[PDB]
């Protein structure tokens, strides 16, 4: 339910890789072909595919929560709802005073 | 209902076809045993995992999120890193609480 | 001036003509902010 | 050229790992990760003005209180014409049973508002809360008040040129038709343009160089948001050399024992 | 009343926790931990960094 959030950078530097047997025929060409796909952006494009694109919280990665400088309108509502609640109760007593 | 390489989808499945596009080889997608990683026993000194199936001949190449470590480098040949990462912090993002009367 | 500063010091204090009535209004909300500031 | 031609045996320096350099010499594994980050001058926010005076109450409360003023000053018209508004503008000036609880719930109403305006007005003269800058690179591309560019020639300019991603393509169609020249000559000229722009220009570069300028005088730039790509340095040896593999197995012993990060934490 | 209102506004104006590794290590209300056996726990074990 998109209730988590990555804060701060990374503590350490590590990475994944593709492994081949020592002296294997397909060792260097794949090592070269990986550098080809990283520079051609195919790595970060596929990274963006199964993570953000096909991800279920594609919207939970664009909005930002910042320290608002102003005061909330909601807390002030508790006062406006008790003021008009008195202005309305006031006009109810004006009619009983105009007849007596 | 599917069969072969269409059964599995994900980052590596598309990475496999793209690696097989700039090196051209018929690749068969197989799942390692019991979701294993690269580790070495202290008593028996027996390797297990995707790294294990590369030194024992049961496979030709391993493409997966495999942490590049020194104990794994002395036994197999790691390619260049295709995904950088690091230990991070996860906190439940709050502040969705709504003030009321 | 002897009764205007008498009434301005008395209108600085608490926080019948329409022109003078709106004078009493703008001086509160201005001083009300500096006392808050 | 000193390794293929034999004029050197090994090289240890911030050298980027590429595909073309891999077909001639032997590269080792990376010893430090980096990527294209964002560098901007600290939001000093030493720009006092009137848009910051009404900063306490929000843009929606300052304009909501008046609907209660004229809403109470017009009730005094009804509970008692040009003299009632002349009395209510003189009543909302200084702070029947109907008109009684009108100017008192209005008191207790202006109670909290004046009590609240003073409360938050102290919350931002306490902590300037100066550090509130744009960080996400996707946010950096959707505006034109503050220009941004890169180096005139380097690995950074070629990253946005061939990108098939939607976020980075629009970043490119801007700097191509952006006048005046949003491109600088050297790296020493790009860092000097963000400092004399009053915070109206930006520069993108690697995270190793961006994390290094933040900790040096005059201490004004700050790396914002995660990097854009993945890249790393490395060590090179000649093909078939007797130190290609012996050195490759030595660097990985350094990163695991926390040596590379203790060195990154030493000279940074 | 006006005096009590300004205290809570300033506590949250501190904006905590900020995003960093040390802010997580400085307070203990919001606790923190890792995995029991893996490359993550063994990282902090032999780390010679003060933080």
């Amino acid at each position: 339910p998109c209730d988590t959030m990555k804060v701060g950078g990374n503590l350490d530097s590590k990475g994944y890789g593709i492994a081949t047997p020592k002296g294997s025929s397909l060792g260097t060409p794949v090592n070269l072909a990986v550098l080809k796909l990283s520079e051609q952006g195919v790595l970060d494009k596929l990274k963006n595919k199964w993570w953000y694109d096909k991800g279920e919280c594609g919207a939970k990665d664009s909005g930002s929560k910042e320290k608002t400088s102003a005061l909330s309108l909601s807390n002030v509502a508790g006062v406006f709802y008790i003021l008009v609640g008195g202005l309305g109760l006031a006009m109810l007593v004006a009619l009983i005073e105009f007849c007596y | 209902m599917l069969e072969g390489n269409e059964r599995y989808e994900g980052y590596c499945v598309d990475l496999a076809a793209e690696i097989a596009k700039h090196c051209g080889f018929k690749y068969k997608l197989t799942i390692v045993g019991d979701g294993k990683y690269g580790a070495r026993d202290a008593d028996t000194k027996i390797w297990n995992g995707m790294v294990g199936e590369l030194v024992y001949g049961k496979a030709d190449i391993a493409i997966a999120p495999l942490t590049i470590t020194l104990v794994r480098e002395e036994v197999i040949d790691f390619s260049k890193p295709f995904m950088s990462l690091g230990i991070s912090i996860m906190i439940k993002k709050p502040q969705k609480s709504k003030p009321g009367v | 001036i002897f009764n205007s500063l008498w009434f301005s010091l008395g209108a600085f204090m608490q926080q019948r003509s329409l022109s003078g009535r709106i004078v009493g209004g703008v001086w509160w909300f201005f001083t009300l902010i500096i006392i808050s500031s | 050229g000193e390794l293929v031609y034999g004029k050197a045996d090994i090289a240890i320096a911030p050298l980027t790992i590429t595909l073309v350099r891999e077909e001639v010499i032997d590269f080792s594994k990376p010893f430090m990760s980096l990527g294209i980050s964002i560098m901007i001058k600290k939001p000093q926010k030493s720009k006092p003005g009137v848009f910051s005076f009404l900063d306490p109450l929000a843009y929606e409360i300052w304009m909501c209180i008046v609907f209660a003023y004229i809403g109470v000053s017009v009730v005094l018209f009804l509970v008692s014409i040009f003299n009632s508004l002349w009395f209510s503008l003189g009543a909302f000036m200084q702070q029947s049973l109907s008109g009684r609880i009108v100017g008192g719930v209005w008191w207790f109403f202006t109670l909290i508002i004046i009590s609240s305006y003073t409360a938050n007005l102290a919350a931002f003269l306490t902590v300037e809360r100066m550090v509130s800058p744009i960080e996400s690179a996707e946010d950096l591309s959707k505006q034109t008040e503050i220009a941004y560019g890169t180096l005139d020639s380097g690995s950074t300019k070629e990253f946005f040129r061939r990108s098939k991603i939607a976020v980075f393509d629009k970043m490119w169609t801007y700097m191509r038709s952006a006048e005046p020249s949003v491109f600088v000559r050297t790296t020493a000229e790009g860092v000097a343009r963000v400092r004399k722009s009053k915070g109206k220009y930006a520069y993108l570069l690697e995270s190793t160089m961006n994390e290094y300028i933040e900790q040096r005088k005059p201490c004004d730039t700050m790396k914002v948001g995660g990097n854009l790509d993945s890249k790393g340095y490395g060590i090179a040896t000649p093909k078939g050399s007797s130190l290609g593999t012996p050195v490759n197995l030595a660097v990985l012993k350094l990163s695991e024992q926390g040596v590379l990060d203790k060195l990154k934490n030493k000279w940074w």
